[PDB]
């Protein structure tokens, strides 16, 4: 199946879960494959890949060439295909190749009827373009990943969430009052709410640094479990 | 009755929430 | 004759070991003579001064 | 396992004065009736399970022979026997008969001139069964012997040391008793031939009867060392030092601060020291991690203490110091009254901004104080902001963090006194008391540390129109606000 | 004059440092004017204004009323121009209200040559949108906000910058070794690094929960005085 | 009517020299040659009369013993016993059968340390024994124990004066020999602890007519500006006129200073001097100030004399309280008399670098049978099995030893490392000093084997291996098509 | 007859009263005699 | 940006910090 992951906000950890997640999946015996569609391309950076690659499938139609030799294999069950790096110029005029990336949908339509890969993970960004809303609806279910904090509430209360998309509560702190409050108010406010939340561990903070996932660099981390609980709890509910 | 008066202290004291509560 | 030397040999025989086991065990003899009644002389005990 | 027994001498060492079970001591006397006393004591000297038995001639011993009531064995029995040389010698056999032998003191009383009619080799064949009876049966025996012209049988049992544990003399000497002991032996050892003394005071046999380079020291001044000489003496904590103090008359102490709080008591009792026990003391004080600022070192100097050591010198240079102090009175002089010292520590109690009159009328009375040192009592700083900023917002930048700073604002000048500070250290002082840019926020500053120039620029600051006084922005400028609609033109 | 604040990752808090800077400057006697140019219509709720105002500039060029009549003024020398909640079907597609905003521009320009502001705060998105260039070109001053972990890092050395921009720390934790490696490689190494950096502090994260700006929130706040320091700092060398 | 014996020792007062008939003595000799001139001196010394019974030990009585042609008794006995306790047991009975033990003196002369075998309540019983047949046979016996270590055996003695008649010891002291009488009992009287000094002069004893124990001796480094600490310290500049002062001294404390690696074989030399010429009375400490010792060169140290080295991270008056420690003690451990052995302990591989399956086996088993090594403190031996993905030459290209104990080899898909005199605690240290990289991201596991016996077993163990199966010299994403 | 037995008791009875009491010297002479040194071999007697 | 990474190994810190981090080191060179 196809899980898309997509945030309420940016910077709330959306790549670096969607990087865990995969290793998780993959470790459970399982091919997987993950395609970052936010420009920023971030998502390449946890799996070792150097920083001077600028190849991506976004990058391959944009030169004319073909998206599918962008393809990496980190290991024998896990599978990337990263975004690619955009000009200055570029990055400055989004509108001159966002219309021009809409051919992606049907590689990957074709790539889940390959049946190649038991999950495909897309690592989405937050801005309401065109691109960003045909691979969501391309995604069979979707996450959404959110920190308990005064923004998120909002924004749960005043933006469209994915139809049917879970909650997921990332960055929980500890000792923060307000951050109690917000919960407790999600606890009966929200229905979409996932059981399991990912806490502020360091090690989140260190796996980018390092270049590795979560799982990875560090499984004896309390963040690596609790992925490998939402990597469960994928396995269970999300198999269709 | 601890969570609903946990909760109506919250409430009374962060009025973000008390807005978007009722 | 030969008789009275046989029997002489046979009661020195018996009685050497007697003078050896009498002198052997005198020390013991007079310690349980002593034991039984001796005689304690001389030195008497006054009493028991508490 | 085999309990060993004492001689009934008072302030007697150890040494000559236990006796193991299983061995014959000898006691010579001059007097009868010292030897009865010293047979008394030797009874009522003993513990309560001790078992003892006494023989004696010529008298009756239940009579002659007393027991305290408040120390000694529970119970004790006699034996007496006739002025004869066969009792001598049976005395195995008759002790065999009624006493079991086995962890037994036997006391031998003798009468006046008892053993001279015993012939050498039957005395040396005597001793010599009474120390295989003891080795065998375990058991000890006293024979006090009075006696005057004892020369050959005393050569005699000096001959016999083999068979004899012990062999000791006691002379009259007209007002004490001289106690000889040509050898000893016990379970702590051997000795021989000593002369001592002892004195007969109511029944009781007693033996008779410049901190220049002495090192007073807290144990934490040696941080896990114990001391370097005999001479130095630790402490644990500065108050058993301080107590040991007032015994001390020149000695070098050095005390230990480890925090703050201890700063106080600490000037107090320096002070108390330098007040007392005279001025050819040495006070010093020895840092830790950090518990002192200048001007506490001064109150630390002025209490007593001639030399103060900071955390940054190793204890080796503390030591060499303590060595340089050697040859060094303390001749300043000391207050009676610490509350003076102590009041010196801090003049202004006040902070943070002030009025322009409040802000003048404290720094004059802080430089007016005569009981504060000459040019080193704080800093007057005026600073015109960089035209960028205007005065009340420079205000608004600066946030004291010590009771004696104090800040005002007029006529476009910012004031900071800083009191107790340096004009070495007046960069720091600011850093701390300003963000992380050393002065950018003004153009220019005017540093003013002396009292001439202090007095001077503070008459030149009265005069000034009370107009261009400021005051701060968070108190002029000030429940929940609600906004109001507006047009934007 | 126009400071524009703009994130260079969402979620760093431009919003929260907007309002706060905005509260700072007021406290310290300058007229300042807070413009939301950040779609989600965040700002409004940090200055007690209820959720259902939907009142807004976007919104009123859109509804082609007047802009100038869409403000609220907070204290005697705060005024906010908030965006304007947009509907569902707004938010949806972007693309047909991007260009439509262009008048704005001209207005702040005239709201600049007025003089009644000393200050104008503007709080910026990271979108690549027209109009976000357009409000940055007419920015004087710009403040790029990151915080000290590898998401950022990452970021300032593939992601352009405004130009003359100078990158605020917030966020800085205590005791984090990754965030020390950080801080110091971009002291000895980012040359338009500000001298000043914000604590986390629960007072930033109970700002918004209060809708208050820091400083008025609690003054005594370390992120408050940090700050006021920013703000010191802006009218020492931004002026 | 029996006649007394005396020792021999010139200008001896009779009170401590004369030895009735019919008792025991014991005298301990720091050397065996002091020992056997008191023997030859004690030989010369008895009347015209005098019978005199000698006993030896792993040697011909007839060629070490000598007697003086003006002076001494006309005939004595000279015997010879095996060096073993039964010899020693049944002394009485054995000097019975020849001789009619009665007022017959008896010197007990044994080989070097052969009373330290004897146990201690055997030891008592044989002396009782001993002083039972003497007192019945009226003979005396004399025992002359050349020893180091019966500081032990000393106290037993104390403990069983009644048995004995005399104790007495002598130390040598560089120029001069201290006899300590703890106590002597004779037809005269008798003296308790009494403590002389006397001399040798061509292999004769004089006495000469505790005064330095309380004098600190120190180098000025030792005390980093400290001035003299008290009237008992002294300095000087460097540890070669300390050790000419020390040569005059007889219980003072010297306390070496050591700042440089190459400090450490002359230090060792003067303290081998020192302990040698000097006994057990001085208190010898050396004092690190930089951190430039091995662990090794501290037991050569300790080998050669030296009370115990203080470490450098220790401050200074903890250095003077170990100082302080050592005082009232005496060195009683045993220094050879050859001190080159001690060096040849250092180190005893000198093999760096590459070797081969065998070659290290046989190395490693040479070294752990070396006897002059230290017990469960020879080496650490370490098996490590490298991570999936990368072989043992690739580690054994990533290891560079740095001491010349170590050993590499690789066989059986597992490389295993050999350091020599390292410790069990301090082995993560080594091994990052020797590895580029970390350990932990080359090999999965590791097995240690620091004791004797276990690194025995892994050596026979390694040994039953076939040829061929010896050795000699982040995952990173690659490009691959989407279909 | 019986005398004569009773009269050789008068002399074997003292004889080994005394014969027990020079224990030690017949022990004596028995080990000149015989002499077994086990372990104390006597070298030689030198001058 | 204005980026300085000349002259970072002359640094112990930075070094430390470089090696830990594979990241941070890819970025100095
Ligand atoms: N009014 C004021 N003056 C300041 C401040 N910081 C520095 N100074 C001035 O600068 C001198 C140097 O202090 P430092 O280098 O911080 O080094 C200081 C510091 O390490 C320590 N120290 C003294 N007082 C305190 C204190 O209250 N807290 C702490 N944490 N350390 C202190 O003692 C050292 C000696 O300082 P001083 O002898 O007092 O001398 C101080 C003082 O004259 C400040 O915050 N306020
Ligand atoms: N580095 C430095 N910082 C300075 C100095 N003077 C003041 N400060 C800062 O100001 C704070 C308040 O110190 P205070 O009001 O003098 O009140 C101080 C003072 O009464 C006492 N104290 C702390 N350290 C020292 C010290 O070294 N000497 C003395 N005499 N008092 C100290 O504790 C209080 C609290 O001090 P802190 O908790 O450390 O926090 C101190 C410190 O952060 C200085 O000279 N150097
Ligand atoms: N960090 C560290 N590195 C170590 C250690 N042991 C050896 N090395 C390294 O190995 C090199 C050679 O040491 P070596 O073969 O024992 O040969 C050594 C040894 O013979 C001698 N040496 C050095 N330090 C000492 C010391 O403290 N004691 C003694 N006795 N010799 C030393 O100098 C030679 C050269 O040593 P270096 O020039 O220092 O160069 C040393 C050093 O870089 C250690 O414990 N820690
Ligand atoms: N084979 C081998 N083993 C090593 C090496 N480095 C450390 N070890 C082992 O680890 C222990 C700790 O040494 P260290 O912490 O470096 O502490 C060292 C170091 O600080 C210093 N040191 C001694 N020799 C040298 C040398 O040659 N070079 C340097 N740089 N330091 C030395 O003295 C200490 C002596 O350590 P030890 O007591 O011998 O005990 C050493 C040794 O058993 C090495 O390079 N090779
Ligand atoms: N549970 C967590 N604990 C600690 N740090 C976390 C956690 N989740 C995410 N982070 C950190 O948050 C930062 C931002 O996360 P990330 O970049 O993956 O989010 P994002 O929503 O994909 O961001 P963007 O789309 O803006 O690039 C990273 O430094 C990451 O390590
Ligand atoms: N210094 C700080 N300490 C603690 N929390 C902070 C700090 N700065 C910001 N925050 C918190 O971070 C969150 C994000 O702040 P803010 O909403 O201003 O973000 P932004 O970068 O403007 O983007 P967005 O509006 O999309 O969230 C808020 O919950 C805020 O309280
Ligand atoms: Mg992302
Ligand atoms: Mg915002």
């Amino acid at each position: 199946a196809v899980l898309g992951l997509q945030g309420v906000r940016g910077g709330v950890g959306t790549t670096t879960i969607t990087a865990a997640l995969a290793w998780s999946l993959q470790m459970l015996g399982e091919n997987v494959l993950v395609v970052d569609a936010c420009p920023d391309n971030l998502l390449r950076l946890s799996f070792n890949v150097d920083f001077t690659h600028r190849q991506g499938w976004a990058r391959a139609m944009l030169d004319g060439q073909d998206w599918r030799d962008a393809g990496l294999r980190y290991t024998s069950q896990l599978d990337l295909l990263p975004f690619g790096q955009l000009s200055i110029e570029e990055q400055e005029n989004p509108q001159h190749w966002q219309t021009r990336l809409s051919d992606i949908c049907s590689g990957l339509q074709q790539l889940k009827a390959s049946g190649r890969y038991q999950w495909i993970l897309i690592d989405l960004p937050r801005d309401a373009s065109q691109i960003t809303h045909q691979l969501l609806s391309l995604c069979d279910h979707s996450l959404a990943i959110v920190n308990v904090d005064a923004n998120c509430h909002i924004r749960l209360h005043q933006q469209a969430l994915p139809d049917g998309a879970h909650i997921l509560i990332n960055n929980f702190r500890i000792g923060s009052q307000v951050q109690d409050d917000i919960y407790q108010l999600w606890l009966q406010s929200q229905r979409r709410l996932l059981p399991m939340l990912i806490h502020r561990d360091e090690a989140m903070a260190e796996c980018l640094a390092a270049k590795q996932p979560v799982g990875e660099y560090r499984s004896d981390a309390l963040a690596a479990e609790e992925i490998l609980t939402l990597a469960n709890w994928c396995l269970l509910n999300y198999s269709g | 009755i601890s969570q609903r008066e946990q909760l109506a202290a919250a409430l009374k004291r962060w009025p973000l929430l008390a807005e978007f509560a009722q | 004759i030969s008789d009275i030397i046989e029997i002489i040999v046979v009661c020195a025989l018996i009685f050497f070991p007697l003078g050896y086991l009498a002198r052997h065990s005198l020390r013991r003899i007079r310690d349980t003579l002593r034991l039984f009644f001796a005689k304690p002389r001389y030195v008497k005990p006054a009493g028991t001064l508490r | 396992v085999d309990p060993v027994f004492s001689i009934g001498i008072s302030s007697l060492w150890d040494e000559l004065r236990h006796m193991p079970a299983g061995g014959v001591w000898w006691f010579n006397v001059d007097r009868h009736e010292d030897a009865i006393s010293l047979a008394n004591q030797t009874i009522a000297s003993q513990a309560e399970t001790a078992h003892v038995a006494v023989i004696s001639m010529d008298s009756d011993p239940a009579k002659i022979f007393q027991l305290d009531d408040s120390q000694g064995p529970e119970k004790i029995k006699l034996f007496s026997m006739l002025n004869h040389e066969k009792g001598l010698y049976y005395l195995t056999r008759d002790l065999q008969c009624s006493i079991d032998p086995h962890n037994y003191l036997f006391i031998l009383v003798c009468a006046n001139n008892a053993w001279q009619n015993i012939p050498a080799e039957r005395l040396r064949s005597w001793l010599d069964k009474m120390n295989k009876w003891s080795r065998l049966n375990h058991c000890s025996l006293l024979v006090i012997n009075p006696g005057n012209n004892n020369d050959k049988q005393f050569s005699l049992l000096l001959e016999e040391y083999r068979s004899l544990f012990g062999l000791a003399s006691l002379r009259f000497q007209g007002d004490q008793h001289l106690l000889d002991i040509a050898f000893w032996c016990n379970e702590k050892g051997v000795s021989a031939r000593q002369q001592l003394s002892v004195q007969q005071q109511n029944g009781i046999w007693t033996l008779v009867q410049s901190d220049e380079k002495r090192i007073l020291s807290n144990v934490a001044v040696l941080e896990g060392a114990p001391p370097l000489s005999e001479h130095w003496q630790l402490f644990n904590n500065n108050e058993v030092l301080f107590n040991e103090a007032r015994t001390a008359q020149a000695a070098t102490v050095v005390f230990s601060l480890q925090q703050n709080a201890q700063i106080e008591p600490l000037a107090r009792s320096i002070h108390t020291l330098r007040r007392q026990r005279g001025s050819a003391m040495k006070i010093l004080v020895r840092e830790n991690t950090a518990s002192l600022r200048a001007t506490d070192e001064r109150l630390l100097l002025a209490c007593g203490a001639n030399m103060v050591i900071p955390w940054n010198a190793p204890l080796s240079r503390c030591l060499t110091m303590i060595e340089s102090v050697q040859g060094q009175k303390f001749s300043r002089y000391v207050p009676e009254d610490i509350t003076t010292l102590l009041s010196m520590t801090q003049p202004l109690k006040l902070r943070g901004f002030q009025k322009w009159d409040v802000f003048c009328n404290a720094v004059n009375n802080m430089m007016n104080n005569p009981l504060l040192p000459a040019h080193g009592k704080g800093v007057l700083v005026a600073l015109r902001p960089v035209p960028g900023i205007r005065v009340e917002q420079a205000l608004t930048l600066c946030r004291p963090n010590r009771t004696g700073d104090i800040m005002t604002i007029g006529g476009n000048r910012l004031v900071l006194f800083l009191s107790f500070c340096r004009i070495n250290d007046l960069d720091t002082a600011l850093n701390h008391i300003f963000p992380l840019p050393t002065g950018d926020i003004f153009s220019n500053r005017m540093v003013w540390f002396e009292d001439d120039q202090i007095s001077a620029e503070l008459v030149q600051m009265r005069l000034l129109a009370p107009e261009q006084w400021g005051m701060p922005l968070p108190l002029t400028q000030s429940w929940r606000r609600i906004p109001e609609p507006m047009r934007l033109l």
